[PDB]
């Protein structure tokens, strides 16, 4: 797009860089098996591959895979870490039951932690998500 | 003016500077069963004698110190007095007779807001009338 | 040439306008008429 | 407001403002700030308890 | 075994259920990049 | 090449003037 | 009374009950967590153990046990290195070849890119280049194979497993009381004899036997596979009279009191050995032989069960004088009845001893290949200043320590320490004027130089072609040490260090040691050490002078060691305790050997380190640059901190490219703490206040209240951070820079 | 001497009298063609000055009269 | 001075009073709270706005409160 992107196998600085390629593991072909993959993306005019984060779908593995795959990691961390928190708030030493995991109550959680999409929208419609902006504390104003 | 015999300690450069001839000085007394060490709110280990005890200090908050420490030796008869460079002797500790952690009758009360701190007014509401929003 | 106004004026600036100031100000804060 | 019962708190300056409190005990001297309420969560002091009034809680049920 | 019990309380405490599942997400990260490596992003068919 | 010699004078005694002016003011903000 | 041994059965069992109990050891946090707060203390408290138990004796046996422990500790350190050393390392490569293969353990695994630090050190081998110089520890330990150092392995791991089951031991089966532990010229005497002079004798029976033997084979030009192994020393006899003729007359010239014979293998020569740059092999053995008798001999001194000996509380108490009042009287029951105030000295003691082995172990090259490996002896040399620095700080701290806690004014009354007390205002302010008297007549002639060389006027400066400084008394010590092989010690062939005088001793091309002389510039730096060490006693000893009281707060003991202040009032009081006397004083430590080590590091590259050539003249790594740049702070800057920091920067792509990382993420933590050390926790308590809103809002909120740290912690974790960061920069300055031009 | 030259010619902001310069001081800041010791200015005043339309010194020097007189009116 | 106020949700526990270094706060007869006791400042002038009295006081924010004023050398605890 900007500022002088062509694709990498066009590019004479990519293939430049390709022939002195430093081997990132144990293998001898890491390192010609990194611009064999890095091939199809855009590429500066000093060989190295820019990412294209605007949402078209030619980029999609650039940006838009990796936010689909860490959204799903993350809300399924705060989900299970929520649902953690809620479920040991009933049994009067929950003070206790946070320096120490129960993992009778916590492994059946992360258990279930797949459907924190469905979960999360059944519990915004239902209204259990959030609390009432009286029932919580505020300071003085 | 006071009666008492002076600690017995080799000195300090810790004692009282010039305020005490200057400004104003304090005095404490108190009498003991035996005779034992203590330590000096000005650092220093001192023998106090059996009987009254007399020891001039530079800052009231010298002789509280002093009287709280006299306390774990189990006595509580010491007093503090403030002394003036004319020679004026006030009694100041305890100026009730009464320690004051315990209630005397005809003591007043003093500064009392007969309202809770968050029902004070807010300060824009006492601008430019010289007083506070704590005030009364 | 008039470049000589220079000797003239920084030595004021540098040390007459703070000793002046310097004295005047002490004398002040010290002072306890008003 | 009565022994046991859940009330929350109406006092701005109070570190439990707008939260669930149990009620421990009540005084009937007339005092000004009768109703001992106790907390789960301490204040920054560390301290669970404070006197209210009957007029800074409301019955939570 | 009353002990046992003792034991896994001990390994349900913070720091070292922190440092065991940290250590295993940690293993996870290494072998992948181990095995698969150099991924800058999602290859496109 | 620069001004003379009487135009450096001549600004130094207009320079009296806000001086002056300046005294007075700095005085009355004071009182 | 007597020294015996006395032991309670069975104190304490050994269940993991408390180990499902966090915070079982003090009554308040045994409760449970409320807030955050009672996390942190679960550490702050973890290894005080008079807020653990009252009693002295409980607290002994805990400290004997984790005395244990920790040993047990310091030898897995110890032995997985020598395991390094033995599996992977290029240790034999280096033995075939000292001057040319670089040492190294510690292959690093490819996964990342990462083993671009796997780079050629030489021997067939790639991996990190170490600095900590076990190498020439081993070669003088006389090490010739890999498996005579698994073998030194696996008995440290046997000893490490045998420290860990003896602190197990003496905690829960066999606890000693508390008058064991009170039997310290028992203690001593066993130290002083069995610890230090049967250490030193073994040591010295090493040296003759093994060392000595294999290292002049080593010097001599013999292959490693060539030379014997060292128990064949032992069995056959005629190897040893080949090396040394004095083993052939045998052991009656030492009881018969003929010790001439014995002049082969226990000399007097002084200097360096040619060959290698280290000491004198049969120097160290004689050495050693030496310091053992005079330790075995010390620690005959102190009584114990048969009459003769010393009460050292009667020596205490015999050293009064007019000045002093009851002089020593109470410090033997200080010195008996708290660890704090011998932690205090030890510590103390220990720092002190630990930057003086740091200036010798320079100036006389103990190892083999030491001196002219220059990246290990910078290395070595900074590493020892900064731990001796640490120490020092800590027993100021438990000075502080024990005059809060276990300070008794009825022992101590009209002694030395209660005389100190008793005029703390003169000591205080005469420090105070001193530190300000050396910080204008130290650094003030450095800004005197930068302005006077910016104003171009050189002349005015203070350097040698100018206003000179000479530091003629140490010029004059060091003419005293280089003829002292003449006349004040006519049994020495050579000076003591050749950094006194005596010529330059070359091995293989490149400097081992020279004269460091001294102009104006060191007159300039001594001067600046000087100043920077007093400003830090002023701070220590201000902290534990004023610990107890004040004519501020005359109450602090009541308050505590380790307490924020005691609120805004009487103009305010922030940092009155001890804690924080060693909190400001840690930061002067950090200045103070920064620029000692800065110091080390320029001057030595300038004036000593570099090149010798057949003609013989010395061609130095700076290029002499010490004498005229280092007067100015401008060229300290320029030309050593902007010139030789080219080495960490220019660093990515090559093998040190961990240093210029560790470089510039020590920046970023040294940055890090000046958030700590700037603000304050109401800020940071109001901060979290909006985000437990944010939770309580989503119901997500944790039992444990969020709280911010408290003002001590806040204090803590800054300057940990500032040291963290400030000490791993010059880290990883000094590794990057010596390990390309060294 | 700078209107005929703004690209090659250095601004001056004012001359230095300053008796703590040693006479290599001196030789270092007798720069931008003047007589003595002077600062180049970094201020862009002769820029905006010379765009707005003057063109000599008695200009400027008008301009400082008058601006004395304007803050003897304030 | 400093000004050492005392609010009406006192309850009379006299650890101000106990906690103070230079005898400020005094206990006086009352009848709004149970121990029948409020705090009161006669000597404010011995204040030195240390605020050990407001780290005593039990009180969900505090019956006691100390406003940091004018300094004399009584009040910044000075010696000499
Ligand atoms: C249960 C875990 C959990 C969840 C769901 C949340 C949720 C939230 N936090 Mg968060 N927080 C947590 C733990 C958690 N927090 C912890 C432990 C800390 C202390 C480090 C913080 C510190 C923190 C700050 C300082 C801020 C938030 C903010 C927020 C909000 C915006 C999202 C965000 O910034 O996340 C990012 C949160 C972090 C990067 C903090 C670390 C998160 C850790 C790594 C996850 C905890 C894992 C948990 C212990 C696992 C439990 C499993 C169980 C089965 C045992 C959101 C309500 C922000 C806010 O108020 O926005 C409105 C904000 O400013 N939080
Ligand atoms: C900004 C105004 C200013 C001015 C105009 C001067 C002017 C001077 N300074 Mg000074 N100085 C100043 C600020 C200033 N200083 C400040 C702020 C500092 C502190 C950083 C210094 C620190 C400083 C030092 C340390 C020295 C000077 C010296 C000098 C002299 C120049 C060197 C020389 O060859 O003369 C030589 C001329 C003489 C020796 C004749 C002395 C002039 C007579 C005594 C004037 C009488 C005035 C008296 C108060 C009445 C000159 C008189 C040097 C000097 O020689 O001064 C004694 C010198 O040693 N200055
Ligand atoms: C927040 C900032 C950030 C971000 C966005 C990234 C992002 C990335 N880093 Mg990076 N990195 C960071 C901080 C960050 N890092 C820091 C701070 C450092 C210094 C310690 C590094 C050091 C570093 C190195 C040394 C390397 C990376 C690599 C990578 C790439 C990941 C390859 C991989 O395993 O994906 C694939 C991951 C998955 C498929 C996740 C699987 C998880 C489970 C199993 C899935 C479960 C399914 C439900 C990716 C571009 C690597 C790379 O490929 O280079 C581009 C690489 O070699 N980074
Ligand atoms: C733009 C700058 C500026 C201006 C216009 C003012 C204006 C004022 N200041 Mg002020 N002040 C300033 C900067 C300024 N200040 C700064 C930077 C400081 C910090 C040091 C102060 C510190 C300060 C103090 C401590 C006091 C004032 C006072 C005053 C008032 C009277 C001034 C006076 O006594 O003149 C006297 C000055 C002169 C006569 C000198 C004039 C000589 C020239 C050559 C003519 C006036 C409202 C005073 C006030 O309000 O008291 C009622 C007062 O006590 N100011
Ligand atoms: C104390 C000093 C010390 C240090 C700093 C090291 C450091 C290292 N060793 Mg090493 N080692 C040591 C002692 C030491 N060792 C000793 C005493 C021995 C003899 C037993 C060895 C034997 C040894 C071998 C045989 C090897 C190493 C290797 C390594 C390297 C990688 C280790 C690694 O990734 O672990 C991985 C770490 C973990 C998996 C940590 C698990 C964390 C658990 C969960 C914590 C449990 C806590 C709680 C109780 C539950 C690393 C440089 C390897 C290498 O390649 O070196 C070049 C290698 O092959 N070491
Ligand atoms: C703890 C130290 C230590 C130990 C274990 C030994 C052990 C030994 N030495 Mg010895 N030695 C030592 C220190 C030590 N030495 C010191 C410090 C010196 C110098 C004074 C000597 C000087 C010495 C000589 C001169 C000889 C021995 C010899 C011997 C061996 C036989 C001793 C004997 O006959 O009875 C034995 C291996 C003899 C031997 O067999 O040589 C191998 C022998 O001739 N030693
Ligand atoms: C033989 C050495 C020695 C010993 C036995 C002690 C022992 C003690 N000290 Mg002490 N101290 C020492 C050296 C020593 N210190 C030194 C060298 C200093 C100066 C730096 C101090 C300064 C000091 C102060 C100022 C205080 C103590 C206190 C204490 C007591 C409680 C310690 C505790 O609970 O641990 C708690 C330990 C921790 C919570 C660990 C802290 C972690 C450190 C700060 C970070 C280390 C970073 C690491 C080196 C590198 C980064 C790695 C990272 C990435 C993981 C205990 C009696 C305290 C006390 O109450 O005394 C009675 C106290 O207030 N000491
Ligand atoms: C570069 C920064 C810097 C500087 C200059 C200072 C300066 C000083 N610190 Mg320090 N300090 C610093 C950073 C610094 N600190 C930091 C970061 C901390 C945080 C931990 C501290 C914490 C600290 C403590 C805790 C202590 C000090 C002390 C001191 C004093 C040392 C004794 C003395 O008088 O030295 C001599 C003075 C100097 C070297 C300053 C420079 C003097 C110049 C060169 C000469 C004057 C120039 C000129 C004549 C003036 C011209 C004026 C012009 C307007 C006319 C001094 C005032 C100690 C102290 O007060 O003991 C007496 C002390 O106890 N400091
Ligand atoms: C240069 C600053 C010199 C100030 C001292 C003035 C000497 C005047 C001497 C003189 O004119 O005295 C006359 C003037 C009027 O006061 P009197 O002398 O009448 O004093 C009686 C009064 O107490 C009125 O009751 O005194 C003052 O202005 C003194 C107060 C100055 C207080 C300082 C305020 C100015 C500070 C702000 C300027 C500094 C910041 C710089 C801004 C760029
Ligand atoms: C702590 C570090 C020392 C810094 C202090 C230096 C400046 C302070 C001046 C002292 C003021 C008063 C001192 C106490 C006043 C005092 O008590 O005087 C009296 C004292 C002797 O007291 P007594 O006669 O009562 O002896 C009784 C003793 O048994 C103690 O009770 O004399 C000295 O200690 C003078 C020593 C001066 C200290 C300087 C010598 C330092 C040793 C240097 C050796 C290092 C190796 C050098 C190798 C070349
Ligand atoms: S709250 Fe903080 S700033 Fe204030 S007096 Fe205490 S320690 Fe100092
Ligand atoms: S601020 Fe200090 S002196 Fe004043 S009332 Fe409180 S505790 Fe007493």
């Amino acid at each position: 797009l900007g500022a002088d992107l062509t694709p990498c196998a066009e590019n004479p600085a990519f293939q430049a860089l390709a022939k002195n390629a430093r081997n990132t593991t144990a293998d001898p072909q890491s390192g010609q098996k990194r611009f064999e993959r890095y091939s199809q993306a855009l590429c500066g005019p000093e060989g190295y591959p820019h990412l294209i984060v605007d949402g078209r779908l030619d980029r999609a593995g650039d940006f838009l895979i990796p936010s689909i795959l860490f959204l799903y990691i993350a809300g399924w961390i705060g989900w299970v870490g929520r649902a953690y928190l809620q479920a040991i708030k009933k049994d009067s030493d929950t003070e206790q039951k946070e320096i120490q995991l129960d993992l009778g109550i916590a492994l059946p959680i992360i258990a279930t932690g797949f459907a924190w999409p469905a979960a999360a929208v059944k519990e915004l419609l239902s209204g259990e998500l959030t609390a009432k902006d009286s029932e919580i504390t505020v300071s003085p104003r | 003016t006071l009666s008492g015999k002076t600690p017995l300690f080799a000195g300090s450069t810790g004692g009282l500077l010039t305020k005490a001839v200057e400004e104003e000085k304090y005095a404490i007394t108190w009498t003991s069963p035996k005779a034992q060490v203590f330590e000096l709110p000005t650092g220093g280990a001192a023998t106090m004698h059996e009987g009254e005890n007399l020891l001039y200090i530079a800052r009231k908050e010298y002789g509280i110190a002093l009287g709280g420490q006299l306390r774990k030796f189990k006595i509580t008869n010491y007093k503090i007095y403030r002394i003036l460079p004319s020679g004026e002797t006030t009694f100041i500790h305890p100026a009730d007779g009464v320690f004051p952690e315990k209630v005397n009758a005809g003591r007043e009360k003093v500064r009392f807001n007969a309202r809770s701190i968050g029902e004070n007014p807010n300060p824009s509401q006492v601008k430019f009338s010289g007083k506070a929003t704590y005030d009364a | 040439d008039a470049s000589f106004l220079s000797s003239i004026f920084v030595p004021v600036i540098g040390w007459v306008v703070p000793i002046a100031t310097f004295s005047f100000l002490f004398l002040y804060i010290e002072r306890e008429d008003v | 407001v009565q022994r046991g019962s859940k009330v929350r708190i109406l006092r701005p300056e109070s570190y439990w403002f707008q939260d669930v409190g149990t009620v421990a005990s009540v005084d009937q001297s007339g005092i000004k700030y009768p109703v001992i309420v106790r907390f789960d969560k301490v204040n920054y002091a560390g301290i669970n308890t404070n006197n209210f009034a009957v007029d800074e809680l409301i019955e939570v049920e | 075994a009353d002990q046992s019990s003792y034991l896994i309380k001990f390994i349900s405490t913070a720091p070292v259920a922190a440092t065991i599942w940290l250590t295993i997400t940690a293993g996870i990260l290494i072998e992948f990049n181990r095995f698969f490596p150099d991924l800058l992003f999602h290859p496109l068919p | 090449s620069s001004i003379s010699d009487t135009q450096v004078y001549i600004a130094l005694v207009v320079a009296l003037i806000p001086g002056l002016l300046a005294w007075r003011l700095a005085t009355e903000l004071y009182k | 009374k007597k020294a015996r041994v006395i032991v309670d059965k069975d104190p304490v069992p050994t269940s993991f009950e408390k180990w499902a109990q966090p915070g079982h050891f003090d009554r308040t946090l045994a409760r449970g967590p409320k807030t955050t707060t009672w996390i942190w203390n679960l550490h702050a408290l973890a290894h005080d153990f008079d807020t653990h138990t009252s009693d002295l004796e409980d607290i002994s046996r805990k400290i004997f046990a984790a005395h244990f422990g920790h040993l047990a500790v310091v030898t897995i350190w110890l032995s997985g290195m020598i395991f390094h050393g033995a599996k992977f390392s290029n240790y034999e490569a280096w033995l075939s070849d000292p001057l040319n293969v670089r040492p190294s353990a510690q292959v690093v695994w490819p996964i990342v890119g990462q083993d671009i630090l796997n780079g050629d050190v030489g021997g067939g081998f790639h991996g990190i280049q170490i600095t900590s110089g076990l190498f020439q520890v081993w070669r003088g330990w006389g090490i010739t194979n890999s498996f005579q150092l698994y073998c030194t392995a696996i008995g440290g791991l046997v000893l490490a497993g045998l420290f860990l089951f003896a602190g197990w031991f003496h905690y829960h089966k066999r606890a000693p009381k508390l008058e064991w532990f009170q039997n310290v010229e028992s203690m001593l005497n066993h130290h002083l004899q069995v610890l230090l002079g049967c250490g030193s004798l073994g040591w010295a029976g090493h040296l003759i036997h093994v060392s000595a033997p294999i290292n002049k084979l080593m010097d001599a030009g013999v292959a490693v596979k060539d030379i014997p192994l060292p128990h064949e020393f032992i069995l056959n006899k005629s190897l040893l009279i080949d090396l040394f003729p004095g083993f052939a007359a045998g052991l009656t010239p030492f009881f018969t009191l003929n010790w001439g014979q014995y002049a082969d293998f226990l000399t007097f020569k002084g200097g360096l050995n040619p060959v290698t740059g280290g000491l004198w092999m049969t120097d160290i053995a004689h050495h050693h032989l030496a310091i053992a008798v005079v330790f075995i001999i010390a620690g005959h001194q102190y009584r114990t069960n048969w009459g003769i000996g010393h009460s050292i509380k009667e020596i205490l108490e015999n050293h009064k004088g007019p000045f002093t009042g009851e002089g020593h009287k109470g410090l033997y029951e200080n010195l008996t009845t708290s660890w704090h105030a011998q932690l205090a000295t030890n510590l103390a003691f220990l720092g002190s001893l630990t930057i003086i082995i740091a200036h010798h172990m320079y100036a006389m090259p103990p190892y083999p290949y030491l001196a002219t490996d220059y990246a290990t002896q910078l290395c070595i040399f900074t590493h020892h200043i900064w731990i001796g620095g640490f120490l020092i700080v800590g027993g100021a701290a438990h000075a502080a320590i024990f005059m809060v806690r276990d300070y008794d004014p009825v022992v101590n009354q009209n002694n030395v320490l209660d005389r100190v007390i008793r005029h703390r205002d003169a000591i205080i302010s005469h420090l105070n004027w001193v530190c300000i008297f050396l910080g204008f007549h130290s650094f003030g002639l450095y800004i005197h130089n930068d302005t006077m060389r910016a104003l171009g006027r050189p002349q005015d400066m203070f350097s040698d072609t100018a206003i000179q400084l000479q530091p003629v008394f140490a010029q004059w010590v060091q003419n005293l040490h280089t003829l002292a092989p003449g006349g004040t010690a006519p049994n020495a062939l050579e000076p003591v260090s050749y950094a006194f005088g005596g010529g330059v001793l070359a091995v293989g091309g490149k400097v081992a040691m020279m004269p460091i002389a001294l102009g104006t510039a060191d007159f300039l730096i001594h001067h600046i050490h000087a100043f920077t060490i007093h400003v830090t006693v002023l701070i220590l000893l201000k902290g534990v002078l004023f610990a107890r009281s004040s004519r501020l707060i005359p109450d602090k003991a009541n308050l505590g060691f380790r307490f924020p202040c005691d609120g805004p009032g009487r103009g305010g009081t922030c940092q009155v305790s001890g804690w924080d006397h060693v909190f400001l004083g840690l930061f002067w430590m950090y200045n103070s050997l920064s620029i000692v080590i800065f110091h080390f590091s320029w001057k030595m590259q300038s004036d000593v380190w570099g090149t010798v050539d057949a003609a013989g003249n010395v061609s130095h790594i700076t290029g002499g640059n010490f004498a005229q740049s280092a007067i100015t702070i401008n060229g300290w800057l320029r030309d050593f901190l902007w010139a030789q920091a080219s080495q960490v920067i220019n660093s990515y792509g090559s093998a040190l490219s961990a240093y210029g990382l560790m470089f510039l993420g020590a920046h970023f933590v040294w940055a890090f703490s000046l958030m700590f050390l700037f603000s304050g926790r109401g800020y940071w308590q109001e901060l979290i206040e909006s985000i437990v809103w944010a939770h309580n809002k989503l119901k997500v909120a944790p039992a444990i209240q969020p709280r911010a740290l408290s003002i001590t912690q806040g204090r803590a974790v800054g300057v940990a951070h500032y040291l963290l960061g400030g000490i791993a920069t010059t880290w990883a300055f000094f590794h990057a820079h010596i390990l390309s031009v060294g | 001497q700078w209107i005929k030259d703004p690209l090659h010619v250095r601004p001056i902001a004012h001359a230095i009298w300053d008796p703590h310069f040693g006479k290599p001081a001196i030789e270092a800041f007798t720069q931008a063609g003047a007589n003595g010791p002077v600062n180049i200015a970094y201020s862009g005043v002769y820029h905006w000055w010379y765009t707005i339309g003057m063109r000599t010194n008695t200009e400027l020097y008008t301009g400082s009269v008058f601006l004395l007189l304007f803050a003897s009116l304030f | 001075s400093h000004t050492v106020k005392i609010y009406d949700t006192c309850i009379g526990c006299t650890q101000c009073v106990r906690a103070c270094p230079t005898d400020v706060l005094e206990m006086v007869p009352w009848d709004g709270c149970k121990a029948a006791q409020v705090a009161s400042s006669p000597r404010t002038e011995d204040c030195v706005g240390c605020k050990r009295c407001e780290t005593a006081c039990p009180t969900d924010f505090l019956s006691i409160r100390v406003y940091l004023g004018a300094e004399t050398t009584r009040s910044m605890g000075l010696a000499y």
